[PDB]
């Protein structure tokens, strides 16, 4: 009940969409995908450590909101998650983040990964994030295809997200995060 | 004499350390003596200290990993009409697909059962040694060995590979005239132990739940090894009787 | 594993845990730490894995071959002498493995009850009582123990040590077996400790 | 201490058919980030319609190997020419393998023939000796890209049963193209033997090389 | 302040339980490099950009921790346009190598980058290869990362003082590409970046595909 | 030409190598009985944890014999080792006393040994099968 | 064996359209002590075969004691033991590969890198490596060592698949082995300026060339 | 000393004669057996007419080399030139107070109007000795014998420039870590000269 | 048979829970030591005789393990009169000392013992080093012990080729003194052993003391 | 390589001149910083006209001197005088069948009729490399250079008498673990003759 440590965490591109995705303990709270208003973000590895990044972005992201008097961009927030993280350098955070999101000018979709020191991958593609199966990799590159619509994306992820699950079983779930560039759609999978 | 002076009379074969017959015998030069021998001969690295290579080189990236067997939960029970042995049935996935069902129970024999644990390949290839075992002594003695000797004998086999790095524990369970049904545990560390109910894995303690007495009938034993591996959790039955074991399914 | 043995003015009680494997979970009703070495000397050994079995067996199938060639029983102090030397024997070439057995008899030319104690080096005292696998059941013995005490003081004075032993032990102790040597022969005490 | 042991990662798949089995094998040696070769087989045609190979160590495989191919050649000569069947031969490869217990072949081993009813059939191995008989196996440092591409590929999605021998060969190399786009030590070319009542094909390939 | 040393005790309680290719010719230099990015044996990206700007003529190529190289090039790109805005004059090569020299050296090797910095200034053109411990050495022609034998192979094979802009080009993707060929951590593509003597620097995206 | 004895370890071990000591009841086990070694001895506890220098003094006078026949086999020829482990052979093949262990004189007119002492000749040294008929199987294998 | 003392660095060796070409230096070292030279590490076996060896210098002569020894007991009573008995290249690689596995097996193992090139009877070209480990592989180009990570590439240009050796002749071969030496004698602490050569064809037979130096070194930028 | 450090593995020779000193050195820098620089300049200039070779961390030497330098500009700014004692001094008390961190090793050779040519060593450790010819390197060691058997004082700069090739050629050719060209600066009252010698041209004296 | 090998494993299984002087001289050989014996910090014995007979005319004193020196001083002096008794003939301290160099070989420096050696046969007077390890050397005057520099130190300063027997005698007593008086090893008493050419052996017991 | 075992920290030196071969070498034996034996004689004849110089573990060159000694005088029994090369070829098997459990190192000077003086030398692991001269040690290392410098082919015995003389003074002078006296032994068609230099004539050299 206490051992939420780990996870994994997918995010996909289609077509003016993007898609993130995150497995969940259910059964008889603790997510790890957050949003900074039109920015998400999600955390796989040490909890304690997902939670105290979860509060000093948000600690962030209102301060940012207050002085520029407008919401943080998608580049802009993978920037000061690269820095926050490098700043760690010799007690770096045991996490896997990954960002998502559509900036709000220009329209184009964003997905970004990091190591734990701050090390910036910008994927085209997909991007996946936890040790908890070596086929979701996998799975995801047999299953990916680009410029896909939001229903697509939707399904494509859902597949791959329960394909990972079958292949790791009671009280396993997910949330998928659908996002636009004006309407942003969750759901749970209990499959 | 001769024999001497062709010992002494000559370096190339020295290299390939094919003068010793055993060499020969292993990549079968002189015949298939190799595939031939009743005890099997097992390599060890010709240094000070094999364990610790072993277990050194053991303990460490590829698929090339030594398989374990399931940690699953396995049953064995005994009753006035025989043996029961239930084991969940629950195949782990890798990058593989399985061709039929994978059988976690090894048949000995169309009478003696074991169970696996600990090291898959110890666990096959040492019961299939003792079912050999078994059948040239039933040929010599005219008569169905007894579930004590054939356990005594895989017994006395681990015992003298002690500590080398053997992993396994198995439940041998038999139906004869002369015990009536009779089961076994035996693992790597010599350990020879006659019980009346074994719970072996992950979730021992619930499927030790067992309800139990020694008139329940076949249906209702049957029901009770089902009932008490799905507490400790697909479930494979067998019932074992003098005449053989019976695989059911369930 | 704890074996604990006390000799009485004219027998030998030699009780024996009724312990299983870890890890198994295990239903018999047999007494798998003692072996009977003749009809009036009796063995119970505790220590590892089956080391300790292989050994109690070697040493019963010497002795009942002897017994079988010269149609006569050896005396406790014989047995145990042996029983000395071939445990000295088996650890001469390879690292020691712990075991350590306490053997009870009743010498018939003598008439009297005999109780030894061999260690894992192989070392052997005789005593009037002994104790392994204890972590303080010795002064318990040593207020309680007279050299002519009767066969039921001697099955008290277990009994309190007995509940000395489980009151500091998980409920997973089921019990002790109890074995009685004397000029009858060994009988079990059926009823309790 | 001196390390007998080594690494020359590489990838093999086998399938089994209807009535033909298939094992195939990327053709690339290297040694840590170096490359050795670019064509070396590691797939081999074994006589009696059995097809083998153990990846890995290159050596322990080759020994491995040729300690086989001697031992079906004296099975041969002791039983009147008798014809080895599949799982005779995985047996044997058992034995072979276990007889290193205390000092293992750091491979893995697939062996692929005809059953007695001429049904395809593929035998997977543990290092020692530890073997079940198998659908499709993929082994080797791409074997978890190459699996999911056919779990969505093929049914075990037109079932595995009813494909045929061109079907399997086109699936084989185009997951081995993916794992080769993927993959930094999958590359160079492809090599599959088939195996049929007629005999055993070879079909070679070409991969990236980068 | 700087960089934390927060949570070593925790992180050590729980452990408990590329090619790239600088060659100098007569009027300039030129950097290259190749775009395989892999995290492990797994490709992770197929067109990655390697070359770094330090300063509009100044640029590098790194090796090792990635996350060092890029907070490093960039603590001295900042500096470096500091300084530049100080004096009111072109930055130059030796400034941004003493800079990384004493920085690095600060460090006591702890912050794994190793540099290949090539750059035009008034005085000329240079080329520097920086250790993370602090070392710094001089060179005509410089290969660093897993496939730099080979390409040091190709370069040894196929230079000379007097080398145009074109030729230096096509050795520097020669060398990138057998590096490419010859090497598991390299593969997809060729980046280049001249820097030449009185004019802008040329980043050449993807040269060779 | 060996001077510190050398391919000492063993390569091979099965249940069955003592075929001294094999049970009739299951050939392919020994008989612990039989053997007489305390009853708890498995022969893996022989292949770890011995004296570095007890193989190097077990095969010291063989490794040198050796070398002293391969010396003469390169310096007079193949007839004179011939001859010198024939002798020998003949030598040990028609002694046999059961109730003695030292050795022949002729052996050690032969080996050179006739005024030499070594600490195997000042220290030379059942219930079961130590008896006359157990050395005659032995001699005869039968 | 368990640690080697004096060694050789590197052998390379490659495949053209009528035979093969394989070349070694003649320096034996003794840590970062140039010690030894005048080692020649190119053995020729037959009239048809040379076997390359780099590595433990103790343990190469012993090799060259077993070749020798194995051309001797070829020879032995056979009348025709140099017209249609003649050792071939696969069989004395056979023979070294058998011997290195099972001294690898031993752990007692021979500390060298070992290739065998030449040309078989029926006029194909054989080259074929095999180390301490007993791993053994094929390929147009060979080399041990260094070279295996900067011959290699060059040698590679000329001759990358098996359709380019019918296309290569003997002298951009003997010229690509010539630059790849002369590479290593640049970026090779423990190398030599002096080395030997060896080309087998299968019409003019077997050419081996001694006291050959590295040329035309371009030590004349370091002025400035 | 440090784990994965650049180690300098050189052959340095520094000699007086009668006009003044100079300072030879080859030119190969190596990683293990991989030669990383065959043209390195291993000639550091501290001073005008001062000039030092280094030994041990390459990073740690650079580090000591440039203070050395800083201090000496500061020292002109006052006081004019100053002398080579004056800049081995410095050297010494930087080598000496940092030993338990750093590993350097420095021959120092320098010129002036008043001492007339002089050659310091300090070897690991920080102790400082004045000599009349100074050798270091791993490759020095195979050359302790010849230069001990050759080396006269008041010698002209020809033959002091044929000793050093001598010395140096030999050094290359025994060890591993030292090869290329050989450098040498010669610094007496008429200026500072650079001299190159290339391996055609000593591998055959 | 032999030194035996049984309880080793048993006793790791546990454990895991004086100055002496030769001296030559121009018709002889001369031996010296020290009498105390100690067990630690202990003086155990103040009249300890170290100096022991091989044959009577070779003599011999050792350091190290003391019962590994006396059972092989022990064996070599059965051997060697087993050797006399068979070629009719005076033993010779070069056959005694290669029975000791071969035996000590044998047993790759397990067995402790370092001796030094002297004697007198046909053929002269002779004196020897032993090690443990089997290695053997020749001197006109040898020290072993912990007393052996101070003795070594007398020695060095007070020797001469051309010394009596009194001259040798005093030399050696001044040596063992010097041990005896600068060591806490050492300080009893002085025993020597003069052989002399053509005569018998002359053992003083507590030459000085 | 054994612990607490005597070591050979010596200077050997062995030159083929025109009437034949010298060896020569120093005659100092320690044990770390102590010398055990100032006038140890470290020239080891093995046959008449055969003689050797050890390096390595004392036990173990002992040892294989004394066999080969040994099988020489079988040989000799059989054949008459044996060649350099046999003795050599003999040496080198023992070295290398037993580099596992012994450490050592042998230089061999032989003359005979056929091949009128040879030098051999087997250093650690049992190779064999047949030389116009040879030197080994631990002092040998100083004087690489020196001798490669000043070696001729076919020189005067008094020439090859000074040269080594030099090169082994040079060796004393640098090595801690060399000194002594310089002992020699010319064999050439004429016979065996023993030469030894004192310190007081070859340190003013």
């Amino acid at each position: 009940p206490s051992s939420i440590n780990g996870g994994i965490v997918v995010a996909m591109t289609g077509k003016d969409c993007v898609a993130i995705a995150c497995d969940l303990r259910l059964g008889s709270k603790f997510e790890k995908i957050f949003h900074y208003g039109h920015v998400f973000l999600g955390i796989t590895g040490l909890a304690t450590d997902v939670t105290t990044l979860n509060e000093m972005f948000r600690y962030k992201t209102n301060l940012y909101k207050l002085k520029e008097e407008r919401a943080i961009e998608p580049e802009t927030f993978t920037q000061l998650v690269s820095s926050s993280l490098y700043e760690r350098r010799f007690g770096p955070y045991f996490v896997g983040p990954v960002v998502a999101g559509i900036n709000s000018k220009s329209g184009k979709p964003f997905i970004a990964g990091f190591d734990l020191i701050g090390c910036i991958d910008e994927a085209k593609d997909f991007i996946v994030s936890g040790t908890a199966s070596d086929q979701l990799f996998g799975m995801c590159e047999s299953l990916y295809e680009p410029n896909l619509e939001p229903e697509d994306l939707f399904e494509t992820i859902s597949q791959a997200l329960l394909n990972a699950a079958d292949r790791d079983l009671s009280g396993w779930g997910a949330v998928v995060y659908i996002i636009k560039k004006d309407e942003v759609v969750k759901r749970y999978l209990k499959m | 004499m001769q024999a001497i002076a062709d010992s002494f009379s000559v370096r190339l074969v020295k290299e390939l350390q094919y003068d010793n017959e055993q060499n020969l015998e292993s990549d079968f030069v002189t015949g298939a003596s190799q595939f031939q021998r009743l005890a099997p001969s097992l390599t060890v690295p010709p240094i000070a200290s094999p364990q610790q290579f072993l277990r050194a080189h053991t303990d460490d990236n590829p698929d090339c990993k030594i398989k374990i067997a399931h940690g699953t939960t396995t049953l064995a029970f005994r009753f006035q009409g025989g043996i029961i042995v239930a084991v969940d049935s629950r195949a782990t996935a890798g990058n593989w697909v399985a061709s039929q069902t994978v059988k976690k129970v090894i048949e000995i024999n169309p009478f003696l059962l074991g169970t696996m644990a600990g090291g898959a390949a110890d666990c096959q290839f040492w019961e299939t040694w003792l079912g050999s075992q078994c059948r040239l002594h039933e040929l010599r003695e005219k008569e169905r060995i007894s579930v004590a000797a054939a356990s005594k004998i895989l017994s006395n086999l681990v015992y003298q590979y002690k500590g080398a790095g053997l992993s396994m524990g198995t439940m041998i369970c038999g139906y004869t005239r002369k015990e009536g049904p009779t089961i076994y545990y035996v693992d790597s560390d010599g350990t020879r132990l006659k019980g009346d109910i074994f719970c072996v894995g992950s979730g021992q303690t619930f499927a030790y739940g067992v309800n139990y007495k020694w008139d329940l009938s076949v249906e209702d034993a049957l029901y009770l090894g089902k009932r008490s591996i799905l507490a400790a959790a697909s479930v494979n039955l067998y019932h074992v009787t003098e005449d053989g074991w019976i695989y059911h399914g369930n | 594993d704890i074996i604990l043995g006390i000799r009485v003015q004219d027998s030998v009680i030699l009780a024996s845990s009724k312990a299983v494997t870890r890890g198994i979970s295990v239903l018999k009703d047999s007494d798998d730490k003692t072996r009977q070495l003749s009809p009036h000397t009796l063995m119970s050994f505790a220590g590892e894995a089956g080391d300790t079995v292989q050994f109690a067996e070697y040493i019963q199938a010497n002795i009942q071959l002897y017994s079988i060639r010269e149609d006569y029983e050896l005396s406790p102090q014989a047995v145990s002498s042996f029983v000395r030397q071939e445990l000295a024997k088996s650890i001469r070439s390879r690292r020691p493995y712990q075991v350590n057995v306490l053997i009870g008899g009743y010498d018939k030319k003598k008439n009297k009850p005999e109780l030894y104690q061999i260690d894992y080096l192989g070392t052997k005292v005789e005593l009037p009582y002994g104790a392994h696998g204890y972590s303080y059941t010795f002064f318990l013995l040593d207020h309680h123990y007279r050299p002519d005490m009767t066969t039921e003081e001697g099955l008290d004075l277990l009994k309190l040590c007995v509940q000395e032993l489980e009151k500091r032990m998980p409920m997973d102790f089921k019990g002790v077996i109890v074995k009685i040597v004397d000029k009858d022969g060994i009988r079990q005490v059926d009823d309790f400790q | 201490q001196f390390n007998p042991y080594g690494d020359n990662g590489g990838t093999i798949l086998g399938i089994a058919g209807e009535d033909f089995a298939v094992l195939a094998g990327d053709t690339r040696n290297i040694t840590d980030y170096s490359i050795n070769s670019r064509y070396e087989p590691k797939v081999f045609d074994c006589g009696d319609n059995i097809v083998m190979s153990a990846n890995g160590f290159a050596a322990d495989g080759d020994a491995l190997v040729k300690r086989f191919k001697n031992s079906v050649k004296w099975y041969h000569f002791d039983h009147n020419d008798k014809k080895l069947s599949i799982n005779s031969a995985a047996r044997n490869i058992q034995h072979l393998l276990y007889g290193k217990r205390f000092f293992p072949y750091y491979v893995h081993t697939i062996i692929a023939g005809l059953d007695e009813d001429g049904k395809g059939a593929v035998y997977s191995f543990d290092p020692v000796g530890s073997y079940e008989r198998e659908q499709c196996r993929a082994g080797g440092a791409a074997a978890s890209l190459i699996m999911p591409f056919l779990d969505n590929q093929v049914n075990f999605k037109k079932p595995l049963k009813y494909l045929s021998v061109e079907e399997v060969i086109k699936l084989v190399r185009d997951s081995f193209t993916s794992a080769t786009e993927r993959h930094i030590q999958v590359g160079d070319g492809l090599e599959i033997l088939i195996v049929t009542k007629d005999g055993v094909r070879k079909e070679f390939y070409e991969l990236k090389r980068d | 302040a700087g960089l934390s040393f927060d949570n070593y005790q925790r992180n050590n309680f729980l452990a408990e339980n590329t090619t790239i290719v600088g060659v100098k010719f007569n009027n300039g230099v030129v950097i290259a490099a190749d775009t395989r990015s892999t995290q492990g044996p797994i490709v992770a990206d197929k067109n990655c950009a390697k070359l770094h700007r330090i300063s509009p003529k100044i640029w590098c190529a790194g090796a090792g921790t990635a996350a060092d190289t890029e907070a490093v090039t960039q603590l001295i790109g900042s500096n470096i346009e500091l300084h530049s805005l100080y004096t009111s004059r072109e930055p130059r090569v030796v400034s941004a190598l003493q800079m990384l020299k004493q920085h690095l050296f600060k460090y006591q090797g702890h912050i794994g980058a190793y540099l290949i910095v090539a750059g035009v200034d008034p005085t000329g053109s240079h080329l520097f290869s920086i250790h993370a411990h602090g070392s710094t050495d001089v060179g005509y022609y410089l290969s660093l990362g897993s496939g730099s034998l080979a390409a040091m192979a190709v370069l040894e094979s196929h230079w000379k003082q007097d080398l145009t802009k074109e030729e230096a080009i096509k050795l520097a993707s020669d060398a990138i590409q057998a590096g490419i060929w010859n090497d598991l951590g390299s593969g997809s593509n060729v980046d280049v970046c001249v820097m030449e003597i009185g004019k802008d620097a040329e980043y050449l995206r993807n040269y060779l595909t | 030409m060996n001077i510190v004895p050398q391919d000492t370890f063993k390569s091979q071990v099965s249940t069955d190598q003592d075929k001294s000591v094999l049970s009739s009841a299951v050939p392919s086990l020994p008989d612990t009985l039989r053997q007489q070694e305390g009853g708890a001895v498995p022969l893996s506890t022989q292949l770890n944890d011995r004296h570095p220098l007890e193989s190097t003094l077990k095969n010291w006078e063989t490794t040198q014999r050796q070398r002293q026949m391969e010396q003469y086999r390169q310096i007079f020829g193949i007839a004179e080792p011939m001859k010198r482990t024939m002798e020998m052979e003949i030598v040990n093949r028609t002694d046999f006393n059961p109730l003695s262990t030292n050795g022949s004189i002729h052996r050690d007119i032969l080996l050179n040994k006739e005024c030499s002492i070594d600490w195997e000749d000042v220290y030379p040294g059942t219930m079961v099968g130590d008896d006359v008929h157990s050395k005659i199987e032995k001699q005869l294998g039968i | 064996t368990q640690q080697p003392i004096v060694t050789g660095t590197s052998v390379i060796s490659m495949k053209y359209d009528n035979g093969v070409i394989i070349a070694a230096d003649n320096l034996g070292s003794y840590g970062s002590l140039l010690r030894f030279n005048g080692v020649e590490r190119l053995i020729p076996v037959g009239d048809n075969t040379v076997v390359g060896i780099s590595g433990d210098i103790s343990d190469m002569q012993h090799i060259e004691r077993l070749l020798k020894d194995l051309v001797t007991e070829n020879a032995y009573d056979n009348p025709l033991a140099d017209a249609e008995e003649a050792l071939e290249p696969s069989y004395i690689f056979e023979y070294l590969a058998t011997v290195m596995y099972q001294r690898r097996s031993k752990m007692n193992p021979l500390w060298n890198a070992i290739i065998v090139a030449g040309v078989q009877s029926n006029g194909d070209q054989f080259l074929r490596y095999v180390n301490l480990l007993g791993v053994t592989y094929s390929s147009p180009t060979l080399a041990t060592g260094f070279g295996a990570h900067m011959a290699n590439p060059l040698l590679r240009k000329v001759v990358d698949r098996e359709s380019d050796i019918p296309k290569t002749t003997v002298q951009v071969a003997e010229e690509a082995i010539v630059n790849a030496m002369r590479v290593l004698y640049y970026r090779d602490a423990r190398s030599s300026r002096n080395f030997s050569l060896a080309i087998i064809d299968k019409n003019t037979g077997l050419t081996f060339k001694k006291n050959l130096q590295v040329e035309n070194m371009k030590w004349d930028f370091a002025k400035d | 000393l440090k784990k994965g450090e650049v180690s300098l593995g050189t052959s340095i020779m520094a000699v007086t004669f009668k006009d003044g000193v100079i300072l030879g050195a080859d030119s190969r820098t190596t990683t293990g057996a991989y030669i990383a620089n065959r043209v390195t300049d291993k000639l550091t200039r501290v001073h005008d007419k001062i000039w030092c070779c280094r030994s041990g961390s390459a990073a740690d030497t650079q580090a000591i080399a440039d203070i050395v330098q800083y201090h000496l500009e500061l020292y002109t700014s006052q006081y004019g030139t100053p002398s080579t004692e004056t800049a081995a001094s410095v050297f010494k008390e930087l080598c000496y107070e940092n030993k338990d961190n750093l590993t350097a090793g420095i021959i120092v050779a320098g010129y002036d109007d008043k001492n007339k040519g002089e050659v310091y060593t300090i070897p690991l450790g920080g102790s400082v000795h004045k000599l009349p010819y100074a050798i270091a390197g791993s490759g020095s060691t195979f050359i302790y014998g010849y230069c001990d058997k050759n080396f006269r004082e008041n010698m002209s700069k020809e033959e002091t420039v044929d000793f050093i090739k001598h010395s140096l050629s030999q050094a290359i050719k025994w060890d591993g870590s030292s090869g290329g060209v050989i450098r040498m600066v010669v610094l007496t009252a008429a200026g500072v000269e650079r001299l190159i010698f290339y391996p055609d041209e000593y591998e055959q004296l």
